[PDB]
């Protein structure tokens, strides 16, 4: 994926305002409510089986930090979405095993997420643009996978 | 299957969206058409430029096929067999479209209800819209 | 649904392959591991070199739930209860990957019983193939 | 997408021995059979009333033959099926409104004509090399797509 400059300004500006202790929890969270077998993948977190349960979970919380800051990440590489998650993407393949499918999940309640949090700033032009970025950064976490 | 739980949160969440269902459809579909451009493919017959008439009037059909969903949850296919029956025959939009739809609708939701959108009615509006999208396709083959 | 014609179509072919069933399943298993790498995630405790015995293993489960399917293709949810609980509450495999798996068993099928895979056949071998992944997946949320 | 040089080879001896005559027809038929809501796109074709009036349809196997050729033309540039398919990828979008997810049903349904075709000859490493050509035809058709 590349993006024009116009998309690439309103995902900078918009991220700028994304806040980095509560938007991956609350994204990694819905991740777990709205899709309940990828729970499979996060049996040390403990009880997942309420919606109040994971929502509140603190190891959900700390891990949707660090997922939300490898993210920040990619956006500061727009350009080299792949090379940046080579390393990222070797590891969910050869140590977690995790089917890349769920990365396309967990881009769309990401999206949801922005669009709760920020309301109608996140028009239908900047909402494509974020499609293309989590489009991008599944693709490349995919990219290693053999 | 939709549980008594998701039932109520999708009443809950349908009632808070009132008279703006069919401005919300109408926005889903915009949504859909900019992230989404293969879905305009469905619709060279239409203008479908921002705030168009005949964007406007579908999105207000596609919200008053939802409404019938919702009011009549307990047996969706005998109330959307019309519908169904008219995707099958002759619409014939590849399922892969109503996943997209969905996904546009439930953003579009979220943007429009931030008390009502918590974690337990996203989850269940999905539902709702993948059982809706079932029914639509049941008949195609 | 599958129609009367489609289950006639479903078991004649199945019943073709017959004590093949487990060879093949392992074969369509190795098909899909090769064609589509991402399904491998769901076995890194299997060794899934060509001709591994567990691959021959899980394709003899694979091959014999199907054909427990076929013989109860009027009542499947009944039928394929147990293992529809074990796929929603432990495996819990994409829903994606089953389709990755019709293909590859439409594939091996085709390589094997050409007499049988006619267009006809074909199709209600899909529908089926569609139908039990609907069932086993259908109750994961 | 990238086959290996193994992979090359393998797709290019199998495809040598295509009935071009056959082939594409067959595909195209089994398409409208297997997924009738296809038909939609071949209304002027005539009778596709039942499987034996769409695969004996004249207009599904002349279709079906140029079709064929376009993937014979991909078979021979699998360094560049964006730019080989380029313009067939906006005519599909722009004159023939074609969604593109039915070239990745069409792909699959070669597969299965290849496989029926070719029976133990259609290996396990074949097909897996045809995946990677059918999904890279797929992905050049419907990028011009807008
Ligand atoms: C944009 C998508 C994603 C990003 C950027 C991302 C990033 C990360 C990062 C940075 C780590 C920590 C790596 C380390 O500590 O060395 C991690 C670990 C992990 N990720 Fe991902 N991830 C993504 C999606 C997913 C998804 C969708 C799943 C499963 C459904 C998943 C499953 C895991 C697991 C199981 C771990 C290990 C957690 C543990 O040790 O308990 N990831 N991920
Ligand atoms: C929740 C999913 C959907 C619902 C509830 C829905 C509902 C409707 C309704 C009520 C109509 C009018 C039927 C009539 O005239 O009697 C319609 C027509 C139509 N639908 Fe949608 N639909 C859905 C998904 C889709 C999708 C995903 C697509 C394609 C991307 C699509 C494409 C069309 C088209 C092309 C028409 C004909 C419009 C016209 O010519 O005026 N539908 N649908
Ligand atoms: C037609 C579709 C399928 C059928 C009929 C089927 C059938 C089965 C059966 C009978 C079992 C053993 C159940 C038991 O222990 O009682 C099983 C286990 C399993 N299935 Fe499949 N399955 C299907 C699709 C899939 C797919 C698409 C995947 C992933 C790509 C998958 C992954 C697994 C795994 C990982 C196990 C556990 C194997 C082990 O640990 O030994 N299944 N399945
Ligand atoms: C996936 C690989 C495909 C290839 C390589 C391909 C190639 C072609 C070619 C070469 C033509 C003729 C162009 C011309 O005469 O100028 C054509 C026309 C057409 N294609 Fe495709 N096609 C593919 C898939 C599809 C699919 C899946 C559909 C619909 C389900 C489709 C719908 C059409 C239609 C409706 C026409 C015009 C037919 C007519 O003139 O009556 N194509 N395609």
């Amino acid at each position: 994926v590349h993006l024009t400059p116009e998309e690439k300004s309103a995902v900078t500006a918009l991220w700028g305002k994304v806040n980095v202790d509560e938007v991956g929890g609350e994204a990694l969270g819905r991740l777990l409510v709205v899709y309940p077998w990828t729970q499979r993948f996060f049996e040390s977190f403990g009880d997942l089986s309420t919606p109040d349960a994971v929502m509140g979970n603190p190891k959900v919380k700390a891990h949707g930090k660090k997922v939300l800051g490898a993210f920040s990440d990619g956006l500061a590489h727009l350009d080299n979405l792949k090379g940046t998650f080579a390393t990222l993407s070797e590891l969910h393949c050869d140590k977690l095993h995790v089917d890349p499918e769920n990365f396309r999940l967990l881009g769309n309640v990401l999206v949801c997420v922005l669009a709760h949090h920020f309301g109608k700033e996140f028009t239908p032009p900047v909402q494509a643009a974020y499609q293309k970025v989590v489009a991008g950064v599944a693709n490349a976490l995919a990219h290693k996978y053999h | 299957v939709l549980s008594p739980a998701d039932k109520t949160n999708v009443k809950a969440a349908w009632g808070k969206v009132g008279a703006h269902a069919g401005e919300y459809g109408a926005e889903a579909l915009e949504r859909m058409f900019l992230s989404f451009p293969t879905t305009k493919t469905y619709f060279p017959h239409f203008d479908l430029s921002h705030g168009s008439a005949q964007v406007k009037g579908y999105g207000k059909k596609v919200a008053d096929a939802l409404t019938n969903a919702v009011a009549h949850v307990d047996d969706m296919p005998n109330a959307l067999s019309a519908l169904s029956d008219l995707h099958a025959h002759k619409l014939r939009v590849d399922p892969v479209n109503f996943k997209l739809l969905s996904h546009c609708l439930l953003v579009t939701l979220a943007a429009h209800l931030p008390a009502e959108f918590t974690p337990a009615v996203h989850a269940s509006l999905d539902k709702f819209l993948a059982s809706v999208s079932t029914v639509l396709t049941s008949k195609y083959r």
